[PDB]
């Protein structure tokens, strides 16, 4: 009876809880802000984006690239609103990768993704995913290639939750199911997560149950300064490997740089050479192997003038 | 178990719906923008990259 | 005679060893220094241009 | 007692692990503990 | 080679086990911060 | 008689003619100066000079590399005076390339130069030259491992004369004697240059008597662009490869591009970033297989501030 | 009836050639254009502040 | 007629010899006429 | 096959004489000037 | 035409005057500069490289 469920969800929420974010976030400090990981290339690249308005969001976007694993092209367009997001991007080699994101709810949102490759057969990927974020919590589950065709369920399927346990600390589960056809059994795995988050560090552990840990720590060295340790062992051989490293940021530069105990270092800066224009130099250094792999990328933005008076849409679910 | 007919139609559904996102995804964001964006750019405009 | 040959080898060995080590660390915290620091100096170096730009006004 | 501390950490299978979790301790009581603010702020 | 009739079972047994037993952590966590909450009230 | 040799040399004289410079430089201003040849290279580059006088010239250099045929390290370093110039240069694998230059006669110089590998046997190389420059003309000849061991010359025998016919014409000559060794008869090769050039711009031409052509022509475009154009056709199959480049001088930056028929595009940026720091940015791109190299540089020179004073050594014979 | 197909097959190679030539063509200019005229832009760019600095002296 | 301007620049053991004779010829009117200085400087 | 005995001494001759040449040409070009000079006095 | 024991001699001259070069030739430059540049410098700053 709702007797219950209006004086079950006061007490809860005298607890001071709040939203904790996606499992996949849990370490994005360290890995995304601080870490030069995503943001490594090496060749040349150049992005042109022109931007046809902030609300609704629209922009279409050119990649030329010669580089290690680059496509020569990639065409991309975008489109958002506050309830819905839909972006394409398509090689040269005709490989489109699709998102769709709907936010049937304020709190429910579905995701679909599509990778559609013609020269090779190879993976064809559709990803259903639906995120419930609570007023405590966050709940997902993603199917990746679903089919009930063989008379049975195949695919894989994952579940993720995350709980605000104190108003600093979260800890959640992924679970994953996994089937390749009817001639296999199933196959599932369970992820163990967790974090600490205060105002100037946050701690977080990822604990695979079939043996991997990932260790990562994020503070904030002063207004401009914020640094990160990230630490993977695995022990399904036995591997481990930690990274440092610190990120700057200038009024026109951003400066990355980190060392791990695989003796790479790389380094990555990102300097706004022109209102429109921002430049990328990216280096790989590998202290066994004494080679080096540079990346010089430039990005322009072409659209934002004109529409600087318009305002971009609030909650676009990106 | 299952339908031999069955899972062949399906199966013929799904290279349709391929082919279709594969063609008409991108034409697809291309008419939202354009009919919905403000202001409305030109139609060559609209693919221009720094025009 | 002979032992003082052989020792002569042995030195050889490890002091061939030594400078190996010796020079490919200089050479790894010279390159070091060289990624971080130069990419560094230029981008904190400007930002100090515009700190001044600001203060001047 | 020092070649104990040799073996474990660079000629055993597990030496790698023993490397990483020595190099994340540092890191973060370097960062933990100010000292790296106060240089590298 | 392939698994046999039963030993599909043991597998499609063993994965449905480890799925029952998530959700149930799921929902020790989802109640955990009044458990949590108490342990304070205590101290 | 000293009558005619008096009487002759007025006459040559009276003519107006001018030291034409080396053979090896009748191309200079397209292939050096305009064209980006000399200046690409890929990966990651710095050189660290001090200088630590001017006169005599005395300055020791560090270089660090991790690139395609880039040795990890090189140390040199060179001294410098108005009758001499050492240079010395030494691989982290021990591959010593030496300079050792002396004028005898400010119209006379020597220069030899060894290659010494230790690791392995390759070539150890001595070559042994001697240039005149005369009133109107300049002759040379290199030994490149002269020997008489076996009883008989052998080794690489360069003759070279450069004779200018007009204040504005100069024609030379080169030629080659080789034998590897007395098991084989001597081959021998000829190569017919010649050169007009003006204020404005410079055409060349190298004619290889075994039928390969260089020609070559570079025109100043105004005080800060100068453009040239590079032709070789090789007939021994037949093959041909035309360059087109410019090259921008600005207050704090140089700029250079090039064009070629076998659709390479290659372009290197030049740029002073700070008083003793200079950037360097090279990019190759290949259209035909829509792979680019990318090389990014630093050279930094210490030692400059101080003896700035002090001047530089006049006519070092480099 | 089978001539109308084989002329629909004879426009798919050429047109899909054109197309790939067209698009070829394209990326190659505009990858020239890139190299070359963003480095020069900014190496120009830069050049002209110099010049207005001591134009207004 | 244009025909016999396709196969000795295109498709012949010679036409990467006239290619670049071409090319040679059209970047040195270009320099030479003063086209090139009226658009490159 | 390695060169019989009289085969080098073509190829010895023939070696010598491009080099005699050579240098004999450098003589030519040497004395040019002055002849380069004549015919514009001519014109 | 030649000597055995001449080659022999000579060509062990060379491998003495290479090794001489490989190890003495840098040695000697720095020796020059060091000694005959103005100002003169700092044995261990002669090879520092930017202090
Ligand atoms: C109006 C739409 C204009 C802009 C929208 C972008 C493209 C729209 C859909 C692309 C069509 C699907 C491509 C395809 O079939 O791929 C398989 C083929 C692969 O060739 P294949 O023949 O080997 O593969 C066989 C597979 N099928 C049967 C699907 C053809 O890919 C291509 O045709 C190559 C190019 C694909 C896209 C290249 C870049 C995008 C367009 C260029 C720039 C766009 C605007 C700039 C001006
Ligand atoms: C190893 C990492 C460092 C090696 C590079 C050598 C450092 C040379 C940099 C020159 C310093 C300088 O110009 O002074 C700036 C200043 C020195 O000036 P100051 O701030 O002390 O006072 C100057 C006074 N005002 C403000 C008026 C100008 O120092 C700093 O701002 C602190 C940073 C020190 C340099 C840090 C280098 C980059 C660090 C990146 C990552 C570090 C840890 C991550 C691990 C990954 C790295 C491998
Ligand atoms: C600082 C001085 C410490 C040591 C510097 C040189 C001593 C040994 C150098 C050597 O032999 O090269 C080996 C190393 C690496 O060589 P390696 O170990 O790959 O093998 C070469 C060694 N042999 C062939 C004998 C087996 O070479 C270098 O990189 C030279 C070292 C200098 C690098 C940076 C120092 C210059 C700037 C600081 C002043
Ligand atoms: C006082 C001199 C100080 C600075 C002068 C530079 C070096 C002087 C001569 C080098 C000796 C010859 C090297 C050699 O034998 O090579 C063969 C060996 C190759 O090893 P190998 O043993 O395989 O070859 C056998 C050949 N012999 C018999 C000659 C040894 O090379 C090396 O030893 C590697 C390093 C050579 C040089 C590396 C960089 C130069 C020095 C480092 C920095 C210098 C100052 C910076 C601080
Ligand atoms: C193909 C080569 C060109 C492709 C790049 C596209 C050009 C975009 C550059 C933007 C121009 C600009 O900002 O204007 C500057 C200016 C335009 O301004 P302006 O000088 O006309 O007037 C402006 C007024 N003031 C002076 C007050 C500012 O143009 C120039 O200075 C002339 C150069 C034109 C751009 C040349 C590009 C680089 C050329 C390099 C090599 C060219 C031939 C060699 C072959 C190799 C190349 C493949
Ligand atoms: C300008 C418009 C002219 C043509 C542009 C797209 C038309 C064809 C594109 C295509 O199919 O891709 C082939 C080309 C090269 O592909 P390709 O020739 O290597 O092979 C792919 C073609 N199939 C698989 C069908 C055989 O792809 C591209 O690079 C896309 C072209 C766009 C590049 C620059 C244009 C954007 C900016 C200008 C606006
Ligand atoms: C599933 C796995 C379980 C472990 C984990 O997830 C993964 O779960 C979290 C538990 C966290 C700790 C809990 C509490 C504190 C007290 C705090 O004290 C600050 C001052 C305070 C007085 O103590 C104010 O009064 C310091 C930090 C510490 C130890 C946390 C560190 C990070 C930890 C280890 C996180 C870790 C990532
Ligand atoms: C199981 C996995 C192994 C790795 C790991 O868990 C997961 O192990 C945990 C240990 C944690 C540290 C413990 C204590 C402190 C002290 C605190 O300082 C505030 C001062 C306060 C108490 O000292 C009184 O003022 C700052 C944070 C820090 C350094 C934690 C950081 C995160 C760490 C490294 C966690 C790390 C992610
Ligand atoms: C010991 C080893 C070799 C040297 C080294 O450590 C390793 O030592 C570091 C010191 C750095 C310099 C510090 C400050 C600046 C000023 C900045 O701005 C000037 C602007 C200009 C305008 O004319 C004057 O105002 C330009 C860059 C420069 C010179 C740094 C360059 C890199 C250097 C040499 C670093 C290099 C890696
Ligand atoms: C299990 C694995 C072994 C390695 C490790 O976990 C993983 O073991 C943990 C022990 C931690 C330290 C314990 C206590 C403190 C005091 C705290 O407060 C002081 C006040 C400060 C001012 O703020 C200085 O006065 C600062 C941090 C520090 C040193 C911890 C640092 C991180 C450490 C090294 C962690 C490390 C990652
Ligand atoms: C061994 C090979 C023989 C060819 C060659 O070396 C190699 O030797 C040179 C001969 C040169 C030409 C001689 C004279 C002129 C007249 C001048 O006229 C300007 C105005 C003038 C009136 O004519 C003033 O009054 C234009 C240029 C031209 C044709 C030269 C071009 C370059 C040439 C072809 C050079 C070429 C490289
Ligand atoms: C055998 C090899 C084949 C390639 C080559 O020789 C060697 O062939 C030559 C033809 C030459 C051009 C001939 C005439 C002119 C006209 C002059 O313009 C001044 C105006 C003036 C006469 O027009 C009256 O004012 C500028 C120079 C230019 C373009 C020469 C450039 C160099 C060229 C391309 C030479 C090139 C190196
Ligand atoms: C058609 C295809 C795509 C676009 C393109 O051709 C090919 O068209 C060219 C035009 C170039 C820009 C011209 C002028 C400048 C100004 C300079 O300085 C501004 C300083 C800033 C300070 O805030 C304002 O003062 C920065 C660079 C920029 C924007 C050029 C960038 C590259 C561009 C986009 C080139 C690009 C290659
Ligand atoms: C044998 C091979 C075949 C290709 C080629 O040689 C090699 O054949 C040559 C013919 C030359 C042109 C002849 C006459 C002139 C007039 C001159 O003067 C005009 C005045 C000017 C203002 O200065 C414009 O009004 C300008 C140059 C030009 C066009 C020559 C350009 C180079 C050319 C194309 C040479 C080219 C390289």
């Amino acid at each position: 009876l709702s007797d219950l469920y209006d004086a079950f969800q006061e007490r809860r929420q005298k607890l001071g809880l709040s939203n904790p974010g996606l499992v996949e976030n849990i370490a994005k400090e360290v890995q995304r802000d601080v870490l030069t990981t995503n943001l490594m290339f090496s060749g040349l690249r150049a992005d042109l984006t022109k931007a046809f308005s902030l609300n609704p969001l629209f922009q279409v976007s050119h990649q030329f690239a010669m580089g290690e694993r680059l496509s020569p092209y990639t065409f991309a367009a975008l489109y958002g609103t506050s309830k819905m997001f839909a972006q394409g991007n398509i090689d040269d080699q005709g490989n489109l990768s699709t998102t769709f994101n709907y936010r049937w709810t304020p709190s429910f949102t579905t995701k679909t993704r599509f990778q559609i490759t013609p020269g090779a057969t190879g993976q064809d990927m559709a990803q259903f995913e639906h995120e419930y974020s609570g007023a405590d919590f966050t709940a997902t589950i993603k199917a990746l290639n679903p089919s009930f065709l063989e008379g049975g369920l195949t695919g894989i399927f994952v579940g993720q939750y995350l709980q605000s346990i104190t108003p600093k600390l979260s800890l959640g589960l992924e679970a994953v199911w996994q089937r390749a056809g009817l001639t296999q059994g199933p196959d599932t795995a369970i992820s163990y997560v967790g974090r600490y988050k205060t105002e100037n560090w946050i701690a977080s552990a990822q604990l695979q149950a079939q043996g991997a840990l990932n260790a990562s720590y994020w503070q904030r060295l002063g207004e401009k300064v914020q640094a990160g340790v990230d630490m993977t062992l695995s022990v399904n051989t036995k591997e481990g490997i930690t990274t440092f490293g610190a990120k700057y940021d200038f009024r026109m530069s951003t400066f990355r740089a980190q060392i791990d105990t695989k003796g790479k270092l790389s380094c990555v800066l990102e300097k706004r050479v022109a209102a429109p224009v921002m430049m990328t130099f990216a280096a790989d250094v590998d202290h066994f192997t004494q080679q080096a792999k540079v990346g010089v990328g430039i990005s322009i933005e072409a659209g934002g003038e004109e529409l600087q008076d318009q305002q971009p849409a609030p909650n676009i679910p990106f | 178990l299952g339908a031999d007919s069955k899972q062949e139609r399906i199966s013929k559904l799904i290279e349709i719906s391929r082919v279709v996102i594969h063609y008409g995804y991108l034409p697809m964001i291309l008419y939202l923008g354009y009919t919905r964006s403000e202001p409305k750019p030109s139609i060559i405009r609209l693919l221009s990259p720094l025009s | 005679r002979g032992w003082i040959y052989h020792k002569y080898e042995q030195t050889t060995s490890a002091v061939r060893k030594a400078l190996s080590f010796a020079g490919r660390a200089a050479w790894t915290v010279s390159v070091t220094a060289l990624l971080v620091g130069v990419p560094f100096s230029l981008a904190y170096g400007e930002d100090q241009q515009y700190a001044a730009m600001e203060q001047e006004q | 007692p020092i070649t104990g501390a040799y073996n474990a950490l660079f000629v055993s299978e597990n030496a790698s692990i023993v490397r990483s979790v020595v190099a994340f301790g540092l890191a973060v009581t370097f960062l933990a503990s100010g000292w790296a603010e106060a240089i590298l702020s | 080679p392939q698994p046999s009739p039963e030993e599909l079972r043991a597998a499609e047994a063993e994965a449905a086990s480890t799925i029952q037993r998530a959700i149930a952590t799921a929902a020790v966590l989802y109640l955990a911060p009044f458990i949590v909450d108490a342990v304070y009230k205590m101290f």
